[PDB]
RNA sequence: UGCUGUUGCUGUUAAAGGGUUCGUAGUUGAACUGUGGGCUGUGCAGG
RNA sequence: AGUGUGGAGAUCGAAGAUGAUUAGAAACCAUUGUAGUCCACACUGCAAACGAUGACACCCAUGAAUUGGGGAUAACUUAGUAUCUUUACGGGAAUAUCCUCAGCACGCACGCGAAAGCUUUGAGGUUACAGUCUCAGGGGGGAGUACG
RNA sequence: CACCAUGUUCAA
């Protein structure tokens, strides 16, 4: 069965963006999912998505553009303190000058260098770069 | 053939080869005790 | 203003790869299959008059048979093919 | 050792059967899987051209207008058999993959 | 393959633990089979008693009469 | 050129071939129709896929048989499709 | 490509034009059906051949066309024609247009082999059929050149930029399209005149036996 | 066996292509003009090269030769292609009558321009 | 001595194209070296022979002996190339992949591990190159890390003109032939990638073939 | 030595998926209760 | 296949017998023939028990088929079609065109692989390495042996 | 479709 909603919809858009689609549906969407696609759509690298209402589990449509490399979750949460920051950059970002390690924190959903502005850590949700 | 070297005797033969060796020393100890 | 610039504000990039307008991809040096297609522009007349329209291809679009899909596209969306006819 | 045919030389495909009743060779009579051996419907003529005339001459029944009988047999062969006989041939690798649908 | 789950702990570590048997270097230094084979013990040298001077012949291809004794 | 499909916004042909739970929104396809029956003279709601014995009310005759997907209306009955909403 | 920055119509298809397609029968197909073809067709006849949508006919030919006159340099432009068929066709269109021009068998080498005597390297690449010049399309991957290819309802697109929807198999069918082909490029280029008909005659680019 | 090696056909071919006009249907004249139109050592070469260039002049008779190009010939037939009809084929289709079928009837109605005059269903 | 066989090396020669960017801009195939050698400037160019070994193929008379050569070519400013090729003997095969090496040069992207001061010094993402079972990973490193790889790697890096990285290696890296081309593909890949810096929208420049088509009628007409 | 592999292995043919299914401990497990307005100034915001 | 107790025993046929072949042939070939082969009940749980490919779930390009059940005849607001049989398991049966879900598959784009090859049926989506669980492997032999 | 068994040790 799916364990990780947030994991099908992240290799979902990886698949796509791999494949050079402009646009890409999801199924099915959560408050972690859209979370998740904000802090990309903040950044950049998503553009519109809309969010189609079933009276279940909704549906995303996500529009691509070129940017979006590669996103991926993180499984298990792998809880992470401020000083562990540097780590997750080193293990699976592809540089120090960009990517983005997304946690889930106290303070909400957001991305790592916001994480460590806040001075706030968490558990890690996934990446993109 | 359908298989590569052996290096040796055909397996199955090997095998029971094994096979009787196995029942001559279970016979012997029987014997013994 | 794009490419990797220094903390002293020099672009130190050895040089600008072009972008698929198709993709967004980088078209690297080794391609080969990559194609640059001009399309004329058209005055009042039906006369060029002195000017063209450019459109970058990656070889991987190409290859797998969506160039022209694509350029269908691109052309729709820079107003040089019209999407449907006209009404009767 | 290395895979020489994707059907593995039978038309068993993985999740259709687990076990094909086999048949005896037409020849030798080895018992080989229905599904494996190679199969052929053979109509064979009783007799020669040249006999068949000969018999038609002396016969009131054949002739013309009414054809004499014919043999009919569905053979099976073990693949050692069909190869010995030549009803099959060994076939270059990118030929392997040529099948026929219908007796040609 | 194996397993991913946050409270996977024991699973993982009887997975190793099971698995470094089938390593022979580790078996070896975490049994004492080998060491009691070994004639020295465990030691880096031992001494002892020549009882006799032999000829051993050399494995092919070469051929030589490689000097011993038996200690 | 032609216009590209739009995964939001799907075209009436292509919706309309899809399966219902393979569907941009799932949904039903049955309705309920109207039926008078043949002997009653007396209108009935009738599922388009009942399973069930549906019988006139005053002339106790079955109006519809089952089948494997919609039910086959007897002969003799007129039916009218009722509004979805 | 009837589209303009203006907006003027100057482009856009009129009567004649229709009716020199569906004499010449450009709109009908193969009763088979391809992938990157489809979006192309209009729909099936009754006995079961295509119907090519012709407004995506003109788009692709003027965008064709613009795209040939595009080119400062003439004879950089190859047309190639392995059916025999094209062979009257692209030779017609080569002297109107001053392409250069190649028919019958497509030499392997011929655009990736520099130091054979033939080695030519033309920047836009136009074939009558996908299909019979694929050598010629192959070879063109290798060195950066577009292809502008007439593709019937089967056929593949695989390195083509600009596929022109329309009959390249009857022997009007392809001469007429060449014939629009070459009209287009000489009033875009501005040689001659658009109010006064073309007076050059398709029976030319027709495809005669040499019997 | 006879065939003739690639030296003999290349020399043949060359032969007829250059004194196309010297050449006829006869060995011994034909090989008369070679001794004086060629060079070569072997005597049985250029007897051999004849022989081919009167086999070759009697196909071209026939017909046309691959690998032999006659400039005066192949000119003439251009020239002969070049022939166009009085009115063009296209216009006496149109004038006769243009026949589509339904599914063509039906784009036409709904192109901007509308049905073309002379299209009529069929 | 050169007579130019194609429009590129026309150009070259003519010094209408000034600079190997232009090419690869382009992504024009380069089919003579001597194209290579008239941009790069005399003494800017090295040129090293990175492994000769012996190849046989076997016949009824023995076996047939050849050698391939693997040479690198570089100028350690960000560019890069590696030939291969085989000859009857040893001099030949270094001559033709000389000749190789230089028709198979390739940009490489240069970039930063931290703080973006003085001149680039490291890659600017991860890369891995593969080639049969030899994948090469080079990963970024700090300023005075250096080239901490394997001599062969360490090599094409440095003629390649990156100075701090860090590298990994799987497959059987013994097998040089393929250990050559995997850290050449690595490097390759180094201007594929798409970073936010290169996000912007470009103006599209006319093919220099296309530009200057009139003047190379000329040369063809005369 | 990523040849013990949590990071980080391999398992069609190199060593290695259990003959099949049920099944307890154990591991893992879908969505939802939701993240506010107003005013002023300011910023290629944008259509 | 083998074992136990009852049946059964036509055919074929381990063991065995005889005849050939052979330097030898207690093999292949020929004529036979016991146990078996078949059934009931009870054991055994050793297969190249194979797709030599663990289970569940997601994404995934193209053409022609096949089995079962249904439905219809500036990114557009909707874009056909029959044939044959036909006084009772018969408002029937099968074809034709299109759609659909489920199943065994074929030639077929990425991508992957040491390669052979795999490819919505992954061996793809993996050094850009994390969906979940579980079994097994760690150079070749000794050996699946010895002991318990 | 009678019957074809064998080739000392290194190294060219
Ligand atoms: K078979
Ligand atoms: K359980
Ligand atoms: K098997
Ligand atoms: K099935
Ligand atoms: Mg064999
Ligand atoms: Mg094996
Ligand atoms: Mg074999
Ligand atoms: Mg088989
Ligand atoms: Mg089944
Ligand atoms: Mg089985
Ligand atoms: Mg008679
Ligand atoms: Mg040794
Ligand atoms: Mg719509
Ligand atoms: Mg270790
Ligand atoms: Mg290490
Ligand atoms: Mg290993
Ligand atoms: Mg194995
Ligand atoms: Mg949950
Ligand atoms: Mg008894
Ligand atoms: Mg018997
Ligand atoms: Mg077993
Ligand atoms: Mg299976
Ligand atoms: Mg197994
Ligand atoms: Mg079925
Ligand atoms: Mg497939
Ligand atoms: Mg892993
Ligand atoms: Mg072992
Ligand atoms: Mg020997
Ligand atoms: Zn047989």
């Amino acid at each position: 069965t799916m364990m990780s909603v947030l994991a099908n919809a992240l290799r979902t858009i990886a698949s796509a963006e791999r494949r050079g689609k402009r646009q890409v549906l999801i199924r099915p969407s959560s408050k972690v999912v859209v979370k998740f696609l904000q802090v990309m759509q903040k950044h950049g690298y998503i553009g519109e998505f809309e969010i189609i209402d079933d009276h279940r589990a909704g549906k995303i449509v996500v529009n691509l553009n070129g940017r979006l490399n590669k996103c991926g979750a993180i499984c298990p949460r792998f809880d992470c303190a401020t000083t562990d920051y540097e780590k997750w950059m080193k293990n699976i970002l592809p540089s120090r000058q960009f990517g983005f390690v997304v946690l889930t924190t106290s303070l909400g959903i957001m991305d790592h260098e916001e994480a460590r502005s806040r001075n706030t850590g968490g558990k890690v949700l996934g990446f993109f770069y | 053939g359908t298989v590569s070297r052996p290096r040796g005797m055909r397996p199955k033969w090997h095998k029971k080869r094994i096979k009787r060796l196995k029942l001559r020393r279970r016979r012997m100890r029987q014997r013994s005790k | 203003t794009i490419g990797m610039f220094n903390e002293e504000g020099e672009n130190v990039d050895l040089y600008i790869p072009r972008k698929c307008h198709a993709t967004t991809t980088l078209i690297e040096a080794h391609d080969h299959a990559a194609v640059q297609i001009s399309i004329a522009n058209v005055g009042p007349n039906g006369v060029i008059n002195g000017t063209t329209t450019t459109l970058c291809i990656a070889g991987y679009l190409r290859s797998q048979g969506e160039s022209d899909h694509a350029i269908n596209h691109i052309t729709i969306d820079r107003g040089i093919m019209r999407i449907k006819t006209g009404k009767p | 050792m290395t895979t020489k045919r994707r059907n593995h030389g039978r038309s068993k495909p993985a999740h259709s059967r687990g076990r094909v009743k086999p048949i005896h060779c037409f020849n030798c009579g080895r018992l080989t899987p229905k599904d494996k051996a190679v199969g052929r419907f053979v109509v064979r003529r009783m007799l020669d051209a040249a006999s068949a005339r000969d018999v038609a001459e002396a016969s009131p029944v054949y002739g013309a207008n009414f054809p004499m009988p014919r043999l009919y047999m569905k053979q099976r062969f073990c693949i050692a058999c069909a190869i010995h006989s030549r009803t099959v041939r060994a076939r270059p690798v990118g030929n392997r993959k040529i099948r026929y649908t219908k007796k040609v | 393959t194996k397993t991913n789950g946050q409270n996977a702990a024991r699973k993982l570590v009887r997975l190793r633990c099971r698995n470094r048997w089938a390593d022979k270097g580790w078996k070896r230094a975490h049994t004492f089979s080998a060491r009691k084979a070994n004639p020295f013990g465990g030691s880096s040298h031992a001494k002892g008693i020549v009882l006799e001077k032999i000829g051993v012949g050399a494995k092919q291809p070469n051929s030589a009469i490689r000097k011993c004794v038996r200690v | 050129g032609f216009f590209d499909a739009d995964l939001s916004y799907p075209t009436v042909r292509t919706e309309r071939m899809k399966h219902k739970r393979r569907r941009l929104v799932q949904g039903p396809n049955s309705y309920f129709m109207d039926v008078s029956c043949p002997r009653c003279r007396q209108v009935t709601v009738v599922y388009s896929h009942a399973t069930t014995s549906v019988e006139c009310k005053g002339c106790s005759k079955k109006l519809c048989r089952p089948t494997g997907g919609k039910a086959l209306l007897v002969e003799g009955c007129g039916y009218r499709r009722k509004p979805d909403h | 490509m009837s589209a303009v920055e203006s907006g003027s119509k100057v482009l856009r298809m009129k009567e004649s034009d229709a009716q020199k397609l569906l004499a010449m029968r450009c709109h009908i197909g193969t009763r088979n059906q391809s992938s990157a073809m489809k979006k192309y067709i209009y729909g099936r006849t009754a006995e079961g051949s295509h119907i090519i949508d012709v407004h995506m006919m003109w788009e692709k030919l003027i965008l064709a066309a613009r795209v040939i006159a595009a080119v400062e340099n003439p004879k950089d432009v190859c047309v190639c024609s392995s059916r025999l068929y094209g062979t009257r066709a692209i030779y017609k269109f080569s002297q109107h247009v001053g392409t250069s021009f190649h028919g019958g068998r497509f030499i392997p080498g011929t655009f990736t082999n520099q130091i054979q005597k033939k080695f030519v390297q033309p920047r836009v690449l136009v074939v009558t059929d996908p299909r019979t010049d694929h050598q010629a399309i192959r070879e063109a991957s290798l060195v950066n050149i577009p292809v502008i290819a007439l593709c019937d309802t089967d056929a593949p697109l695989e390195y083509v930029d600009i596929a022109i929807p329309c009959n390249n198999r009857g022997i009007k069918s392809i001469g007429m399209m060449y014939w629009l082909l070459a009209r287009e490029v000489l009033r875009l280029r501005g040689t001659i005149v658009r109010s006064v008909p073309w007076e050059e005659k398709v029976d030319l680019f027709f495809y005669r036996d040499p019997n | 066996g006879k065939i003739r090696t690639k030296t003999v056909k290349r020399a043949s071919r060359q032969v007829v292509e250059k004194y196309y006009s010297k050449l006829n249907f006869d060995f011994y004249q034909n090989k008369r003009v070679i001794m004086d139109v060629t060079i070569a050592e072997s005597k049985k070469l250029k007897n051999k090269i004849a022989g081919y260039t009167t086999h070759i002049m009697k196909r071209l008779a026939r017909g046309p030769v691959r690998g032999i190009s006659l400039k005066l010939q192949e000119e003439e037939r251009e020239r002969r292609m070049d022939h166009a009809p009085a009115t063009s084929d296209v216009d006496k289709v149109i004038q006769s009558g243009v026949s589509v079928d339904k599914k063509t009837m039906q784009m036409l109605q709904r192109l901007e321009i509308g049905v073309p005059r002379r299209v009529k269903r069929a | 001595e050169w007579v130019p066989c194609t429009k590129l090396g026309r150009l070259v020669k003519a010094q209408k194209v000034t600079s190997l960017e232009e090419i690869f801009l382009f992504s024009m195939p380069i089919k003579e070296h001597q194209i290579v050698d008239t941009l790069i400037a005399e003494g800017q160019l090295h040129d090293e022979m990175m492994k000769i070994y012996p190849v046989q193929k076997a016949t009824s008379a023995g076996q047939r002996t050849r050698f391939k050569a693997f040479n690198v070519v570089g100028d350690c400013d960000g560019h890069i190339g590696i030939g291969a090729r085989v000859g009857k003997e040893v001099s030949l095969a270094i001559r033709a992949s000389m000749i190789a090496a230089k028709l198979n040069i390739v940009p490489v992207r240069r970039g930063y591990w931290g703080n973006k001061i003085g001149e680039p010094h490291t890659i600017p993402m991860k890369v891995t190159g593969k080639c049969g079972s030899v994948a090469v990973r080079l990963v970024p490193a700090p300023r005075g890390t250096g080239i901490v790889a394997a001599p062969v790697p360490k090599k094409i890096l440095e003629f390649a003109g990156v100075e701090d990285v860090y590298t990994s290696s799987r497959g059987k890296t013994r097998t040089h032939g393929n250990l050559i081309m995997a850290t050449f593909y690595a490097l390759r890949k180094t201007y594929g990638f798409l970073t936010p810096d290169l996000w912007a929208d470009t103006e599209p420049s006319r093919d220099p073939t296309d530009e200057h088509a009139e003047l190379l009628a000329e040369m063809t007409t005369a």
